[PDB]
């Protein structure tokens, strides 16, 4: 079958810059070449075909080229909302999507804001307690979270999920849950997530006193 | 423009079979398209895995044709996909789309899941604010959506009036093998005590439709 | 001795699909364009290489009307230099295109409950269209290695496909009228304005 590769597989760039991403196939395709966006959480979105005609509704600074083997695509000024991973696919026999390519957003460094939240009384009747712990709207991704229980280091019982970058600052956000029985939660007093970030001169902790 | 809705269940036992169907509206069946099927999961990328003509003839991906069955219905205006002794490498968002050469429309997709573990709905917990503090702060709030299994919930706040500023997460597996995930949204610290946040959750694979309210917690 | 005939292209019943867009030659008349720039019906009125008010003060060889139903979203391609699929397979302009590119939200006329309907595009070409040719042809395009010879299949795609004009559509997905008029001075000036 003919296949198809990218490159770069990803790529960070700020803000009002040119972006160029490669397809190369493996043998001779003609023009029959389409690129699609696809944002997370959503369908991929034509954007080209035919090498380089823009499909109907399609934003000007979106443009391909390309003929046989070697294809391109251009976004000749990138927008916060164009975080995405962008494919090529030909028709020109079976069916093949390339590998995509991840763009990401380079911006400046933020220092996350960090909030925590006691279990609720809900779920403490239900015989577990959660502790959330908020990393609000910081970059570049990297942070490391590490609790502490009564100035004890925990390790076993934290789940960490991240956001993908924000579509309009170009920011993450991150939660870090510690969850315990009700009768471990009951045995403790200091909750504490400890959160190390580059825009940080040191790390910083915010802490939840059961029963205060 | 051409709409694909999804449907069909998307948690799917091993070996059991997965079969899913897309409603066509704004275009006919009855076209010189192939409707077709095309699966995402982490590391694969975009998977192609067929199309079928309205006549009913079928182009597979050569991998999965043992495997794989599509049919049209036109009086309906609809095509199925059916996939048959799944195994976890099935597992992936999977996606109906017109094709002609192109895929120009494409459905929603539909999360499918191979597993044997068991539909659970979630519970939700507030994430109370605790910063009633200074005006022109900030107070963040949010509600947990703990232990539920499969893939997909859904979170809204104030049914859909409240978009900026809200996070909802990535669902992340527990040690106990159940999803869990938090939204939260940060608000101004003044309109805490007048204004209402509620959180729509819904988890259609268990019928599970909750809204939870999250007001201040004080003393 | 007489008013060119305008209302029978901006007001006509039907209009042609953008594939088989229409033309109509304005000959041997005087142009009121009055009635065109003093409307409000439009919704896009824009104009290259002339005023749009001093055309009543001009005079041309050759006046030429073309009509035809596309998207909202796509009226932006009625224009040199675009390189969108209406551009390229449809309706091309040229880059030293004198006229004006009129155009109207037509969706209580052209739009139906249903989605399937009669107003087509062409989706594929082998080359782009020169500026103001037309292509009504229906062979089987060609994607792949082997010649298709007149048989639909797996990368050998009927190239006209229909808009899915639906009442309930957005304004970008809605079927716009669009009419270009076209004035050239290549000869003797038979269209000229009433000034
Ligand atoms: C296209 O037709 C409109 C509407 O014409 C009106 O309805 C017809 C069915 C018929 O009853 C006509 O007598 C009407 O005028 C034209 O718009 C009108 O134009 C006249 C100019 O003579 C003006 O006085 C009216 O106010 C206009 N009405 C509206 C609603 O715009 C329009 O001029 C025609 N287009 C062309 C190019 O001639
Ligand atoms: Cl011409």
């Amino acid at each position: 079958d003919i296949q198809l590769t990218q490159s770069p597989s990803s790529l960070s760039v700020s803000v009002g810059d040119r972006v160029t991403i490669t397809c190369r196939a493996s043998q001779a395709i003609s023009n029959s070449l389409a690129w699609y966006q696809q944002k997370p959480g959503k369908a991929p979105k034509l954007l080209l075909y035919a090498a380089s005609t823009l499909e109907s509704g399609v934003p000007s600074r979106f443009s391909g080229s390309g003929s046989g083997t070697d294809f391109t695509l251009t976004i000749s000024s990138l927008q916060p909302e164009d975080f995405a991973t962008y494919y090529c696919q030909h028709y020109y026999s079976t069916p093949f999507f390339g590998g995509g390519t991840k763009v990401e957003i380079k911006r400046t460094v933020a220092a996350p804001s960090v909030f925590i939240f006691p279990p609720s009384d809900e779920q403490l009747k239900s015989g577990t307690a959660s502790v959330v712990c908020l990393l609000n709207n910081f970059y570049p991704r990297e942070a490391k979270v590490q609790w502490k229980v009564d100035n004890a280091l925990q390790s076993g019982n934290s789940q960490e999920s991240v956001t993908e970058q924000d579509s309009k600052d170009s920011t993450y956000s991150l939660s870090s849950t510690l969850t315990l029985s009700k009768a471990d939660y009951e045995k403790h007093k200091v909750y504490a997530c400890e959160v190390t970030h580059q825009g940080l001169s040191s790390p910083v902790t915010k802490s939840f006193n059961r029963g205060e | 423009q051409v709409q694909l809705q999804q449907s069909g269940p998307g948690l799917v036992k091993p070996s059991g079979t997965l079969s899913l169907t897309c409603a066509v509206s704004g275009a006919s069946i009855s076209s010189g398209d192939w409707w077709s099927w095309v699966r995402q999961s982490p590391g694969r990328g975009l998977e192609w895995i067929g199309g079928i003509f309205h006549s009913g003839t079928t182009n597979y991906s050569p991998s999965l044709k043992s495997r794989v069955t599509m049919s049209v219905d036109q009086p309906k205006n609809q095509f199925s996909l059916h996939l048959t002794s799944v195994t976890a490498a099935d597992t992936a968002v999977y996606y109906c789309a017109r094709m002609r050469g192109i895929f120009d429309y494409w459905g929603q997709g539909t999360l499918v899941t191979v597993s044997s573990a068991s539909t659970k709905g979630p519970s939700v917990f507030p994430l109370a604010p605790s910063s009633k503090s200074t005006s022109g702060g900030t107070a963040a709030l949010g509600c947990l959506v703990k232990d539920y299994f499969p893939e997909p919930v859904t979170v809204s706040w104030n049914s859909g009036a409240l978009t900026s500023g809200v996070h909802t997460f990535p669902a992340v597996l527990q040690s106990s093998g159940l999803y869990s995930l938090s939204s939260v949204v940060t608000v101004p610290s003044s309109s805490l005590g007048t204004q209402t946040y509620i959180c729509n959750v819904n988890h259609k694979p268990s019928n599970t439709k909750v809204d939870k309210k999250v007001e201040p917690k004080s003393c | 001795t007489n008013l060119c005939p305008f209302g029978e292209v901006f007001n006509a019943t039907r209009f042609a699909s953008v594939y088989a867009w229409n033309r109509k030659r304005i000959s041997n008349c005087v142009a009121d364009y009055s009635v065109l720039y003093n409307s409000a019906s439009f919704s896009t009125f824009k104009c290259y290489g002339v005023s749009p008010t001093k055309l009543n003060d001009l005079c041309f060889t050759n006046v030429y009307a073309d009509s035809f139903v596309i998207r909202g979203d796509e009226v932006r391609q009625i224009a040199p230099g675009q390189t969108g699929k209406i551009a390229d397979y449809n309706y091309k302009l040229p880059d030293d295109f004198t006229g004006c590119v009129i155009a109207w939200n037509s969706n209580n006329l052209d739009s139906k409950v249903g989605g399937n309907y009669n107003y087509l595009y062409r989706l594929f070409r082998k080359s782009n269209l020169k500026p103001f040719e037309r292509d009504i042809s229906t062979e089987i395009y060609q994607a792949g290695s082997t010649p298709c010879n007149g048989v639909e299949g797996f990368n050998c795609y009927f190239p006209l496909q229909s808009y899915g004009f639906q009442p309930t559509n957005g304004v970008g997905y809605q079927p716009y009228r669009v009419v270009v008029l076209s004035f050239e001075l290549l000869a003797p000036a038979t269209v000229c304005g009433p000034k």
